[PDB]
């Protein structure tokens, strides 16, 4: 591994407006993306909200659907976009990225990013 | 933003133990997985432990399993590392890290990006 995830320390939003999180990296010649995962926070755990995988991508909560839209025209950038902030939406969210190499074995990093949402 | 003051190291005799203690300023302290890194003379750096947010969940080098374990205070945003059985080859400068991963490249140097001055242990034979 691997190419560097960069990420913000934390974001805000504006209740009921839409805010991105970014996750963005500098694609590598021998790490090819095979997953991508957005995770929140749940008491001592994190939990996957966001799945893009060889079939598209999966939203694994009806509550997020409409409601998230991670980046996938610039390559590298697998920002989280979520619509229409609900204040119960104030968590810690995590970037996660699996790349493949050569060997066919697979690299996964992550980051975490505070989300506020204010008014 | 996080600044670390590692504590607690010193000399200590062979098969002895040892706590050393790490305070992490800032108060953001709970996107941050802590880590525990070491370096002998003449050799690089290298992972020992780390242990995630939550407080519970920990991982480590090959090379102290079995002898050392991590802990983590969230409350008082420290992180602690209990060594054990220790030997002349545990003696280096043991540092304390910070980054924002979440459960996955602990062992990495390149995962943090605040470190401590690191403190001194010496393991007399």
């Amino acid at each position: 591994g691997h190419p560097t995830l960069k990420t913000p320390e934390s974001v805000t939003g504006t209740w009921k407006g839409d805010v991105k999180i970014q996750c963005i990296y500098d694609p590598l010649r021998g790490y090819r993306q095979v997953l991508v995962k957005w995770l929140v926070r749940h008491g001592s755990d994190s939990v996957t909200i966001f799945l893009r995988d060889s079939t598209g991508d999966h939203i694994q909560q009806a509550k997020y659907r409409g409601r998230l839209k991670v980046s996938h025209k610039v390559p590298g950038d697998v920002s989280l976009q979520i619509n229409t902030l609900q204040m119960d939406d104030r968590n810690h969210y995590t970037c996660e990225v699996t790349w493949q190499t050569p060997d066919g074995n697979q690299v996964i990093r992550d980051k975490i990013i505070e989300l506020r949402v204010r008014k | 933003q996080v600044q670390l003051v590692e504590s607690g190291g010193g000399l200590v005799q062979a098969g002895g133990s040892l706590r050393l203690s790490c305070a992490a300023s800032g108060r953001t302290f709970s996107s941050y997985g802590m880590g525990w890194f070491r370096q002998a003379p003449g050799k690089e750096r290298e992972f020992v432990a780390a242990i995630r947010w939550n407080g519970g969940s920990t991982y480590y080098a090959d090379s102290v399993k079995g002898r050392f374990t991590i802990s983590r205070d969230n409350a008082k945003n420290t992180v602690y590392l209990q060594m054990n059985s220790l030997k002349p080859e545990d003696t280096a400068v043991y540092y304390c890290a910070a980054g924002r991963w979440d459960k996955y490249g602990s062992s990495f140097q390149d995962e943090y990006d605040y470190w401590g001055q690191g403190t001194q242990v010496t393991v007399s034979s």
